[PDB]
């Protein structure tokens, strides 16, 4: 878990996970609340947010729609998904911008 | 203007069929030419053949 | 206009003289075929018999 | 019809006498023990009244008459002429009952690959694929065929027969919903095509077929599928293939069911669209 | 309307010529392994029929 | 003309796989042929 | 280079050693009577050594070896083996110096006119003429070989064959102020592919040879030819050749010298001609 | 699978047989004098292994047993089938290791040829050459196979068999060597398409090609072969390719790269180019100073 294991690409199990924009894992897997980075590539590498949901088969990570077209993620692909840590004195979040716009037109 | 797209694309396509029957004729044209080769070899095979097995078996059948 | 009439009219010409000279040519490979297909057939049935009799004959001498 | 058949019980008298060749080598033959050529005269008189069954059309009489020919003749000697007394049979078998036919076709598959001669092997490797997918419905049995003829094929250098029936086996596998190899086939073929100026034409519609696919199975690489091909040949956006796939992921982008289907229309307005593609569009485009 | 026809139809001979093509090739394939047969055979059967009748002498 | 070249082609194609197997056939029995027959002669 | 030096050396000793074995063989004949083994050796010897001789990129003394080899195996009571000997021999000297090479086709065609295959007869005919075409200028004999082959080959039934030895012997006779032997080729072969579904296409432009060639004489007749052709062709009209025949008729009816040359270069404008029409029209164009 | 390794196994069994069986049919030779029968079982045994093993999906093997098969028949005075085995251990080291390969098909080239026939040499010579340039890095090799090959063919009147080869060879020399052989042999193909019963109209791309080939060397030569092309075939006067060598000479003429440049892609716009042409006018774009 620390330095890295290989997983497999998985679809959000449900809506209400889709909202809170965390990768979906099993709970025989990680717990609630980890960060972890995602690797596809050597310099494609992202950090997600790790929520427990019973239908997550272990050793996969689900990405809900945004995630996958955020990251160019394929579902069934593999990743090699390690545990982040954040600074709380560096890392910690002060200031965010972001852009919202309407899902569905 | 229309016109125009529509008759650059015939042009392309009357094009390609005008190379396309010039390849063919060479390719034709050489297979021709092997056959008239195969159909000597294929006619001297025969005669051949034919006239050594009937003097053979001629002379070792009246020898006796 | 005059330019794609001309053009058109060019090409098409050399593709029916092209088209009409191999439907002639086909004529030719197809009568040589056949002729080989029936030499073939004479070969295999005369080498044939012929060997079967010399077996025949080379069992009854010995 | 009626004399001919009584000429074909003449023929099963014909057969009887052949039983009483066999009785002689079972009793006589120890005072003929030279007599050989008897057993091949024996079997030339099999042969003969096979024929006279097969103009009988008694099928299945003639089947069986070139059977035990080629059971009789395979005495450690003439294989050539078991093999294709074998493959005389199997054509017999093709009509009526083919299920024989299979295992006597397998036996002469042996022998020829056992004189080493590939085209007849692959010939017959291919025969027996088509008689089961056109009789029987099994599949993974013809594609494994049709594997090993295309093999053998491609073992002599001949590019063009493998070629096609790969592309026949790929197509099968994405019938059978196995998109990665129709992919690599179908890449493989345009790519091969391509490089000799005579099979430049073509490339075009493998190009197509690949996309598609490639498109079955990830939306969004098809886009860099798509653009990598692009680049790889020019002259493929030109084609209206390539219009007309960019035209279909760019209507997918927005959930516009109206879009793709004027697309199709309007590009079946040109030309009729086969089973193929009809059945793989609207498998597709359902979600 | 004539130059639907025309698209049509120029892509339909197209077509058919690119299929002639494969199959011309495939025959042009053949032609040669057929003739290399036939050469084999003919020495083979030349130099055994020589041999033969050298030997019956 | 495309057409019936197409179809002319097509017969002349089964009939020259045809031939091929007839030719096929005729060297490997005429090989056969000479070895015994040489094989004949030894015994002589 | 050093290869064909090597060859050259060795072929002249294989020389010298066939003619000792010649000689020796001779004597050992007279002197033991050993049947005639020695001679069969010498004729392969010869075969060989003339094969070299090929190899050497000399051609002259190839055939030489091997006419020599036909004569000797001809006089051992065997004349296709000598055929086959005479026609390398002819191949041979197809290059260098083809003189002798007609005497030994006309041999070979002798043989196997005596043997009676016609094929191979009328291919040597076509190729004696064809070399008498490249190499001599007397036509006359041409035409008589070409008439020949064409007999031959329409005899054998081979109605394609013998079309185009008729149609060559028509153009060389038309070339030579001869247009009653042209006239009636032409028309007996735009008439013997009326009914055939490929060569009707081609069937009109004979016809207008025809026309044209019928026109050397006088213009009444020259319209009585192409209405009585329009009559047993009504689609002959579709095409252009009727229009500029007519075209032509009335510019010379009226001595328009000037509108019938426009004509005649915008019809090379739009299709340019070959030699033998474009000397014919100016022939015509004379009066 | 069971029927690779039996048969890689029976393989071994059989070569070890026929090994044993070449040194007992020395010895039968030197103890009872029983002819050749023990040579010609052996050797025929030989043959069935390799052949059986060219299925069993190895080749190198195969290929060494066809080899010294061939070997142990030419040692008794037989050389057609011997030649034929070379032929054959030759494809089948083709993909194995292309320098035995290559050797046993030059043997069955000299046997063949010695044998009496040339065609087939012919086509051996240009089997060896399309294996040199196909996966090797060499030319010259193959300029002399095929112009080996050439000469073969118009020795036996194959005149369109040596002029393919003839076109292939002057296509590369023009690429690497000098343009005079490529001059020559481009002009000579040209003048003898004038009067070909289905290339009655395909003397122009090689005259067209000639022309750009003289262009490469001077101006003058340029302009003065693209006259004699004019005056030679009137046909090629209303050739397009005549239009725009033209143009193209009359804007290199005044130094004018633009033109050049623009002329160029007006055509390729037209026309697709050809991946021979686009070389050569880059090459002449390069020397516009």
């Amino acid at each position: 878990n620390m330095a890295g294991r290989s997983m497999q690409a998985a679809r959000c199990p449900t809506d209400e996970l889709s909202l809170s924009n965390c990768a979906v894992v099993s709970e025989k897997d990680y717990q609630s609340g980890q960060h972890v980075i995602v690797r596809t590539s050597p310099n494609h590498k992202y950090i997600f947010t790790l929520r427990t949901h019973p239908s997550v088969v272990p050793g996969s990570v689900a990405f809900s729609l945004p995630q996958r077209k955020w990251a160019g993620l394929s579902i069934g692909q593999e990743i090699e998904v390690a545990l982040y840590s954040f600074d709380k004195a560096k890392q910690c979040i002060g200031t965010m911008t972001i852009e919202i716009d309407f899902l569905q037109k | 203007e229309t016109r125009h797209s529509e008759i650059i694309k015939l042009e392309n396509s009357i094009r390609e069929l005008h190379d396309m029957f010039m390849d063919m004729a060479m390719l034709v044209e050489s297979q021709g030419e092997m056959i008239d080769r195969i159909e000597y070899n294929v006619e001297h095979a025969v005669d051949y053949v034919e006239r050594a097995v009937s003097d053979t078996k001629k002379a070792v059948k009246y020898q006796s | 206009s005059l330019e794609s009439t001309r053009r058109m009219l060019q090409l098409v010409e050399e593709s029916k003289d092209a088209g009409i000279r191999t439907l002639v040519m086909l004529d030719e490979q197809g009568e040589q075929l056949e002729r080989i297909e029936e030499g073939m057939d004479q070969i295999n049935k005369d080498m044939k018999e012929a060997e079967k009799n010399l077996t025949d004959l080379g069992k009854f001498a010995g | 019809g009626m004399d001919t058949s009584g000429k074909q019980a003449e023929a099963m008298a014909l057969l009887a006498e052949a039983e009483r060749k066999v009785k002689n080598s079972q009793s006589f033959f120890s005072g003929l023990f030279g007599g050989s050529s008897k057993i091949e005269e024996a079997c030339e008189i099999y042969a003969r009244a096979a024929n006279m069954f097969k103009m009988a059309k008694n099928w299945s009489a003639a089947g069986n008459a070139f059977c035990q020919a080629a059971q009789l003749h395979l005495q450690l000697q003439s294989k050539h002429d078991a093999a294709t007394c074998f493959v005389d049979a199997g054509n017999a078998f093709k009509k009526a009952d083919p299920q024989e036919a299979i295992n006597c076709l397998m036996r002469a598959i042996e022998i020829y690959t056992d004189m080493g001669r590939f085209t007849i092997a692959a010939k017959h490797h291919i025969s027996i694929a088509e008689i089961y997918e056109t009789e029987l419905v099994d599949v993974e049995k013809a594609i494994a065929h049709y594997e090993q003829s295309a093999d053998y094929y491609k073992g002599e250098e001949s590019n063009s027969s493998a070629n096609k029936c790969l592309l026949k086996v790929a197509g099968y596998a994405a019938q059978l919903e196995q998109y990665q190899k129709a992919i690599d086939i179908y890449e493989q073929v345009g790519t091969s095509a391509m490089d000799s100026p005579l099979l430049k034409y073509s490339a075009k519609d493998y190009f197509f077929k690949a996309a598609l696919c490639h498109f079955c199975i990830d939306m969004l690489n098809a886009k860099l599928a798509v653009q990598k091909y692009e680049e790889l040949f020019p002259a493929f956006s030109d084609s209206r293939e390539c219009k007309l796939m960019k035209k279909l992921l760019e209507a997918h982008e927005e959930q516009n069911v109206d879009s793709y289907t004027e697309s199709v229309k309007e590009y079946d307005s040109i030309s009729r669209l086969d089973q193929w593609l009809t059945t793989m569009l609207l498998r597709i485009k359902k979600t």
